[PDB]
RNA sequence: GUGGGAGAGGGUGGUGGAAUUCCCGGAGUAGCGGUGAAAUGCGCAGAUACCGGGAGGAACGCCGAUGGCGAAGGCAGCCACCUGGUCCACCCGUGACGCUGAGGCGCGAAAGCGUGGGGAGCAAACCGGAUUAGAUACCCGGGUAGUCCACGCCCUAAACG
RNA sequence: GCCCGGAUAGCUCAGUCGGUAGAGCAGGGGAUUGAAAAUCCCCGUGUCCUUGGUUCGAUUCCGAGUCCGGGCACCA
RNA sequence: GUGGUUCGUGGAGCCAUGGGGGAAUCUGGGCGGACCACCGCCUAAGGCUAAGUACUCCGGGUGACCGAUAGCGCACCAGUA
RNA sequence: CGAGCUAGCCCUGGCCAGGGUGAAGCUGGGGUGAGACCCAGUGGAGGCCCGAACCGGUGGGGGAUGCAAACCCCUCGGAUG
RNA sequence: CGAAUGCCGGCAUGAGUAACGAUAAAGAGGGUGAGAAUCCCUCUCGCCGUAAGCCCAAGGGUUCCUACGCAAUGGUCGUCAGCGUAGGGUUAGGCGGGACCUAAGGUGAAGCCGAAAGGCGUAGCCGAAGGGCAGCCGGUUAAUAUUCCGGCCCUUCCCGCAGGUGCGAUGGGGGGACGCUCUAGGCUAGGGGGACCGGAGCCAUGGACGAGCCCGGCCAGAAGCGCAGGGUGGGAGGUAGGCAAAUCCGCCUCCCAACAAGCUCUGCGUGGUGGGGAAGCCCGUACGGGUGACAACCCCCCGAAGCCAGGGAGCCAAGAAAAGCCUCUAAGCACAACCUGCGGGAACCCGUACCGCAAACCGACACAGGUGGGCGGGUGCAAGAGCACUCAGGCGCGCGGGAGAACCCUCGCCAAGGAACUCUGCAAGUUGGCCCCGUAACUUCGGGAGAAGGGGUGCUCCCUGGGGUGAUGAGCCCCGGGGAGCCGCAGUGAACAGGCUCUGGCGACUGUUUACCAAAAACACAGCUCUCUGCGAACUCGUAAGAGGAGGUAUAGGGAGCGACGCUUGCCCGGUGCCGGAAGGUCAAGGGGAGGGGUGCAAGCCCCGAACCGAAGCCCCGGUGAACGGCGGCCGUAACUAUAACGGUCCUAAGGUAGCGAAAUUCCUUGUCGGGUAAGUUCCGACCUGCACGAAAAGCGUAACGACCGGAGCGCUGUCUCGGCGAGGGACCCGGUGAAAUUGAACUGGCCGUGAAGAUGCGGCCUACCCGUGGCAGGACGAAAAGACCCCGUGGAGCUUUACUGCAGC
RNA sequence: UCGAUGUCGGCUCGUCGCAUCCUGGGGCUGAAGAAGGUCCCAAGGGUUGGGCUGUUCGCCCAUUAAAGCGGCACGCGAGCU
């Protein structure tokens, strides 16, 4: 379900906006928002370390809960479902029965009203979070932790999910959004379900400006520069690549693998 | 056109000020030098009030 | 209307085992494939063949029929739910309400097409090996789209009785 | 105009350490067929482009010349 | 592995030391240009030590030094306008 | 030593006369088994249109020891992004 | 010292020359004074008026006011001045900032890093055109005024009274608190009108003594009262959350209440009282005073973009923080404290003049440039900040007088023709607004479209339908509709305001760029593919700490190419890249030491050192094309000829598929044919022999878009035949002021020759009295820049890579 | 001539040569006439307007008495483009 426009302007022909139906609250929960310092892609030296970043709508960080176990066994009521402009996924405002309000990243299905809770107990239901070991094999799950107590860091982007495939001692065999087969510790929490807002991948920004709203300044091809600037700089008209394609920093960029070989997590990966 | 000199009393002192010089060690030599030479003013003259 | 049937009729959601392929483990040695015969291919960097563990997809052996259902196209593992047509019995109810049907509207195999997803087997195109005078074919080794799902198109047929 | 390469059987081409040059196809004579083809058996003609030289001897080595093909003919 | 020394890897010792290994108290240890013997010379891994040496912001004395385009950038209210 | 010019980004403020066009959504009517859709009204979207401010700098003329070390006149581009 | 485009200084030439800095514009009378176009004053004239007026901010820093001055500064003049000399001038509890808050950022206890210097860094602190916070209207000075004075009104601190109540933090919680577009109600600012109120006066020139003309008819105001609107449920129980504790907030369950009310809060009207108060006329002011007056002070209409304001609706890109403030409890204290009234007292530092779209700021200048926010009246024109005029206000641009040439510039008209001009309709025309009618191919269905093309447009009288405000009524507004008629060459009568079409290329589009010769077909762009990247991600900056990535997590992030969209995107993996290969070769330090060597009388001590064990890399084996890349030759053959579907053979990793094709690519070439034209190197359609297209350095198309680039036509025209006239600003003459590059020195002619090969300068001849003014550009191989092309230099720089050697990195 | 001698074409303005394109005069003719041919004298004047291309050139359109060729730094950018 995605919004389209009639072509009453060039660039409305193809523009497409998310259907905002599952959205329930519109202003966010004040006691749960910080201002986020916008970098423009600049590091603590005043120096761009990520090109073509900046501008883009002013935003307000929603502090969201990626460690669910700091409230084991207290249920919560899904109070709202609202837009969070700091991620692709939509956040669920929930209301704990001891009165604490916290932000969850909303799974698919989860509707205003239901109960949610996290702990070893935790019925196997969408919204609930459990140490991985007590999650039925083959369940699809999201917001996984990579190591225990370090907080969810996996399958959080709109429509993502991992699948529990098997177990080996303290480690369960996970299939990540990227098809890769990782062992992950059992005491790693994970809330069950997939992430939802799955149509996300179907919006069509439509015009140069929509990119600009998202903090994305134009991106200029190596081809388009001169050789001071870039390996593909120069030539007379137009120039084939001329060499193994490369980055402004000169490294190969069609194939050249960069994950460090010696990396200790090598031991717990099995895929691609 | 718009020329290059666009006076700003705050910018002038933030940038060439005595305090500014004494922060960086390069600046303290800039002072060290203007003293050792006799310059009547070590830092540019500005005007807060 | 009332009571009943038979049924691979349709839609949905689940679920089972055989087999193929790939992966890991174990044990094992020089061939395995393939064909008319071959070659290409695969294999001591440990293949084929055998055991165990897993992953994934697609199709449902026996039952099975010259059988059944559907208007047609078509439909076949099993389970539930939702749902269409039909048949019989009984002779209760309406009372000619019937037949057909130009246009309209809906369904409509396969291939194809769009957006996603999926991808084990198979396989247009394509590549090799062969055969031939040539072989842009038939046979062989590989192989993409497609084949599968969802939504939306296309509307064809020896859509045949 | 400038430099590189090539020129061998009818056609397309290997090839040589200086001495007797081959491959496929075409062609020829036989066979098979009713007849052609495909198949099969047997058969090369070559003055190795022209010219001059090196040699005992040159298709083979050398210098030129035709001819063909390829690159170049830039600042102007 | 380097630096220092005349020593640019050279027969490359001596002094120093980032890395590794790692002792002994005089019958101990370092040195005399690889190394060995011999014969000598020294006493590592704690510290201090005037003077003789260098310099001229400052004061003075001199000049086969300048004399206002010279001499300091400045003889004058110049590191100023 | 410089980002008081210029380039980009960050924080916090401000600005854009007046006209046009009339998207979706609504609401009614039609339609149908239900729908799709159709028509009207409302509505007031847009790197939408005309045009000042403002931002520009197309073409032409002028200037060329200039008014001006890039200006002027006519003309033209954007003008809710 | 004679040369170094030498250095410093002086003074010449060009020269009384160019210039005197917007073509808004001047004239006179009077006055002052040694002296006046330039200063004062009056009268007339012109110019600005979304400014060329007025108010803040920044900058500048005495320029402000006055008196006395004119050497210089002023593009002339100067009696004047933004100049000289002196003297005066800037008043705040409420305006701005500070004894308040936080933002990015800066700084920075703790703590981390780094040879040194220093780099980072949670808290804290700093940091504002953001939050917060108490003054409005008049009057007065030569010059300040929300600052002084008047009237009216507030804030905070201290100390009292009285009355309240568990008080009490830097801790908890609420609030503060937030986008963009559209926007209702009710007001206010501001305006227009009045037959009404007030007012000096007026009756001209034919008429008018009129409900005539002219002028004005308000401003501030506490409490309370109204009219608008904002914000907010009330109670009770439970409680594990809000890093202690809460009675607060949060969550739960009860109840009453609920489109309100009530409580608050703000705006607006009113309101004690206070102020203002025209034109005109007379005052002597460079300008202010007197009077007008006991001024009046009312009604109606328009109406904000401002106010009520945290209002409402829609939308996606999802819209600061901290304090002040309210609540809550902790220690501590409750003979404290706080809250509420009302009283007295206390209330500091800094700024304040003037300029401020400009002669005071940035541009070396009294520079036609640049400079942020607010106000910016009236009438008309469909609207408006547009356009014309014009109010308040301000100005005529700090050289003038004449003249009436060329020529230049800006501008107006042109008979006939109408693009014949030319690289090109360059330029200039035409067209222009609003209303109505009407509008094609093609299309992505929105568009194309203002397509095209037409008709209308003023004024007068009669009829007449709606709105708004009043009241349903009058008046005042607004949107109209019908019919008669009038005058001109002309009714958007001035001013502002598209020329149109057809057909190609390129780019889809809006955007972006070479500040200052290129705005584009270039860049970007949604979108598509490839690839890396499992998170202490990859990548980027940094020696490091750290940081960006990202408070993100494969629907995400980096890199590369392609560039909406449609239909597509072929074959080649031999070489190069990348990917995969737990075997094999090779392979450095290391290990290991067969076996030698040097020395010692030996025990030793010290060197070499063969196997063999040794990684990555390379080789090797495979993969890989939206990875770098590549994508053939010759000969023959058909029953007229021609041509070759077909065959033969050499070579290759493989031999270019669809589409397209003399093209932004085609050399021959103006290819050939067809179309347009009387004529077409261009353009369009074709053909294919593609010198040397061809598929994501994408291929072929594509509606729409374009200050791109091309061909054509229609309209119109001084572009042209081919010029004429005219206006103004210069040029020219006179008065004032007065430069510049350049310059060996000059007494500086023509020809034919000669000369280092292009002579004022030599020869011969010929011409020629001395000196200027306006003009033109043939020559002084005229000026200007130590040629920018070319070469040279064992000169330099940017850039490339399978050049060398290295270093970072891996 | 590199301490600079601006370079094609167009425009404008010409001027000179004559080996003459026209006009004028002539000899010869395979000159009946008329029209030509060829060569001689002659430089006084004349020598068009368009399409195409930056073009010079050239080719074409329509004319004409004719539609001359060369030089002057392939005349002329302190004259323009
Ligand atoms: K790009
Ligand atoms: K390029
Ligand atoms: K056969
Ligand atoms: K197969
Ligand atoms: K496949
Ligand atoms: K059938
Ligand atoms: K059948
Ligand atoms: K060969
Ligand atoms: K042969
Ligand atoms: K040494
Ligand atoms: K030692
Ligand atoms: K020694
Ligand atoms: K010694
Ligand atoms: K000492
Ligand atoms: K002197
Ligand atoms: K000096
Ligand atoms: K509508
Ligand atoms: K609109
Ligand atoms: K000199
Ligand atoms: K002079
Ligand atoms: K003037
Ligand atoms: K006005
Ligand atoms: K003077
Ligand atoms: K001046
Ligand atoms: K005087
Ligand atoms: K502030
Ligand atoms: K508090
Ligand atoms: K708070
Ligand atoms: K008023
Ligand atoms: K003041
Ligand atoms: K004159
Ligand atoms: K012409
Ligand atoms: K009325
Ligand atoms: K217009
Ligand atoms: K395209
Ligand atoms: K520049
Ligand atoms: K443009
Ligand atoms: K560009
Ligand atoms: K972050
Ligand atoms: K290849
Ligand atoms: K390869
Ligand atoms: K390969
Ligand atoms: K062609
Ligand atoms: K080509
Ligand atoms: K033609
Ligand atoms: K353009
Ligand atoms: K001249
Ligand atoms: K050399
Ligand atoms: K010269
Ligand atoms: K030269
Ligand atoms: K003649
Ligand atoms: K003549
Ligand atoms: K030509
Ligand atoms: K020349
Ligand atoms: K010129
Ligand atoms: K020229
Ligand atoms: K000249
Ligand atoms: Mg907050
Ligand atoms: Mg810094
Ligand atoms: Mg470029
Ligand atoms: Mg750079
Ligand atoms: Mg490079
Ligand atoms: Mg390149
Ligand atoms: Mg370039
Ligand atoms: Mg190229
Ligand atoms: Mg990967
Ligand atoms: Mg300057
Ligand atoms: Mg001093
Ligand atoms: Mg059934
Ligand atoms: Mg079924
Ligand atoms: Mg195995
Ligand atoms: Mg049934
Ligand atoms: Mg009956
Ligand atoms: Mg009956
Ligand atoms: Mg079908
Ligand atoms: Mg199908
Ligand atoms: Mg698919
Ligand atoms: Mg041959
Ligand atoms: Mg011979
Ligand atoms: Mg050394
Ligand atoms: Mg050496
Ligand atoms: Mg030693
Ligand atoms: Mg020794
Ligand atoms: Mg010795
Ligand atoms: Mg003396
Ligand atoms: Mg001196
Ligand atoms: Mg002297
Ligand atoms: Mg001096
Ligand atoms: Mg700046
Ligand atoms: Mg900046
Ligand atoms: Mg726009
Ligand atoms: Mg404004
Ligand atoms: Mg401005
Ligand atoms: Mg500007
Ligand atoms: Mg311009
Ligand atoms: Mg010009
Ligand atoms: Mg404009
Ligand atoms: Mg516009
Ligand atoms: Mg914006
Ligand atoms: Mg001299
Ligand atoms: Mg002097
Ligand atoms: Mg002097
Ligand atoms: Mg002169
Ligand atoms: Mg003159
Ligand atoms: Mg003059
Ligand atoms: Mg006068
Ligand atoms: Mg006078
Ligand atoms: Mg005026
Ligand atoms: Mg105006
Ligand atoms: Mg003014
Ligand atoms: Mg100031
Ligand atoms: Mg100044
Ligand atoms: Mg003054
Ligand atoms: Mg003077
Ligand atoms: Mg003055
Ligand atoms: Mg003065
Ligand atoms: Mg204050
Ligand atoms: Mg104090
Ligand atoms: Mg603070
Ligand atoms: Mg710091
Ligand atoms: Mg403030
Ligand atoms: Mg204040
Ligand atoms: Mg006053
Ligand atoms: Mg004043
Ligand atoms: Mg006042
Ligand atoms: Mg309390
Ligand atoms: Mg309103
Ligand atoms: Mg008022
Ligand atoms: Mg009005
Ligand atoms: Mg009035
Ligand atoms: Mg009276
Ligand atoms: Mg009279
Ligand atoms: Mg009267
Ligand atoms: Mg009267
Ligand atoms: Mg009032
Ligand atoms: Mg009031
Ligand atoms: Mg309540
Ligand atoms: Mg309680
Ligand atoms: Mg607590
Ligand atoms: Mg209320
Ligand atoms: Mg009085
Ligand atoms: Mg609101
Ligand atoms: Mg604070
Ligand atoms: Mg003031
Ligand atoms: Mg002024
Ligand atoms: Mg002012
Ligand atoms: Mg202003
Ligand atoms: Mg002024
Ligand atoms: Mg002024
Ligand atoms: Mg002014
Ligand atoms: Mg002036
Ligand atoms: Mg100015
Ligand atoms: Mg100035
Ligand atoms: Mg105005
Ligand atoms: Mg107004
Ligand atoms: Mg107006
Ligand atoms: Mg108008
Ligand atoms: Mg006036
Ligand atoms: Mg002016
Ligand atoms: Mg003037
Ligand atoms: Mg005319
Ligand atoms: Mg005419
Ligand atoms: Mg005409
Ligand atoms: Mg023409
Ligand atoms: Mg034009
Ligand atoms: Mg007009
Ligand atoms: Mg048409
Ligand atoms: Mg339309
Ligand atoms: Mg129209
Ligand atoms: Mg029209
Ligand atoms: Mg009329
Ligand atoms: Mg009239
Ligand atoms: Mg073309
Ligand atoms: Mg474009
Ligand atoms: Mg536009
Ligand atoms: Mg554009
Ligand atoms: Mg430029
Ligand atoms: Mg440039
Ligand atoms: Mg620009
Ligand atoms: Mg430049
Ligand atoms: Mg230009
Ligand atoms: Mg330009
Ligand atoms: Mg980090
Ligand atoms: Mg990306
Ligand atoms: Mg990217
Ligand atoms: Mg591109
Ligand atoms: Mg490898
Ligand atoms: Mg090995
Ligand atoms: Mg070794
Ligand atoms: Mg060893
Ligand atoms: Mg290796
Ligand atoms: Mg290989
Ligand atoms: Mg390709
Ligand atoms: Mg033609
Ligand atoms: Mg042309
Ligand atoms: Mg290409
Ligand atoms: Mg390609
Ligand atoms: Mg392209
Ligand atoms: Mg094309
Ligand atoms: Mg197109
Ligand atoms: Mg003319
Ligand atoms: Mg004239
Ligand atoms: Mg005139
Ligand atoms: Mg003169
Ligand atoms: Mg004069
Ligand atoms: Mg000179
Ligand atoms: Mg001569
Ligand atoms: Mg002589
Ligand atoms: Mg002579
Ligand atoms: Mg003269
Ligand atoms: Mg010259
Ligand atoms: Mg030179
Ligand atoms: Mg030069
Ligand atoms: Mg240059
Ligand atoms: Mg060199
Ligand atoms: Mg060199
Ligand atoms: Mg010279
Ligand atoms: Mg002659
Ligand atoms: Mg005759
Ligand atoms: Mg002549
Ligand atoms: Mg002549
Ligand atoms: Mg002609
Ligand atoms: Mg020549
Ligand atoms: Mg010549
Ligand atoms: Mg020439
Ligand atoms: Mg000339």
């Amino acid at each position: 379900a995605v919004k389209k426009f009639k072509p009453y302007t060039p660039s409305r022909r193809f523009m497409t906006v998310a259907d905002f139906s599952e959205i329930t609250k519109t202003e966010p929960e004040k006691s749960l928002v910080k201002p986020l310092k916008k970098t423009g892609g600049r590091n603590n030296q005043g120096r761009i370390t990520v090109r073509f970043r900046g501008g883009g709508h002013k935003r307000l960080y929603r502090i969201i809960d990626f460690k669910r176990w700091d409230k084991v066994g207290i249920p919560a009521k899904v109070a709202a479902i609202e837009y969070d402009p700091n991620r692709s996924a939509r956040i669920a405002l929930l209301h704990y029965v001891d009165g604490e309000k916290r932000y969850i990243i909303a799974p698919d299905g989860l509707q205003v009203g239901q109960q949610v809770v996290a702990g070893p107990d935790a019925p196997i239901q969408v919204g609930n979070a459990l140490p991985l070991r007590f999650i039925p094999v083959g369940t699809v799950v999201h917001a996984v932790e990579l190591e225990p107590k370090k907080g969810a860091k996996l399958a959080r982007a709109a429509g993502t999910s991992a699948q529990i495939q098997g177990r080996e001692g303290d480690y369960v065999i996970l299939r990540l959004p990227s098809g890769e087969l990782r062992k992950v510790h059992g005491e790693c929490y994970a809330t069950v379900g997939a992430v939802g807002n799955a149509d996300h991948k179907n919006i069509v920004l439509g015009k140069a400006g929509r990119s600009r709203w998202l903090g994305r300044r134009p991106h200029v091809r190596g081809a388009a520069m001169n050789p001071v600037d870039h390996p593909h700089g120069g030539g007379e008209g137009r120039a084939p690549r001329g060499r193994p394609p490369a980055s402004p920093w000169g490294w190969q960029t069609k194939g050249l693998k960069t994950r460090k070989r010696r990396k200790p997590s090598s031991r717990f990966i099995i895929a691609r | 056109m718009k020329r290059t000199w666009q006076p700003n009393r705050r910018k002038r002192a933030k940038t060439h000020g005595f305090r500014a010089r004494m922060r960086t060690p390069g600046g303290r030599k800039v002072l060290k030098r203007r003293r050792q030479k006799g310059r009547w003013r070590l830092t540019p003259a500005v005007r807060k009030r």
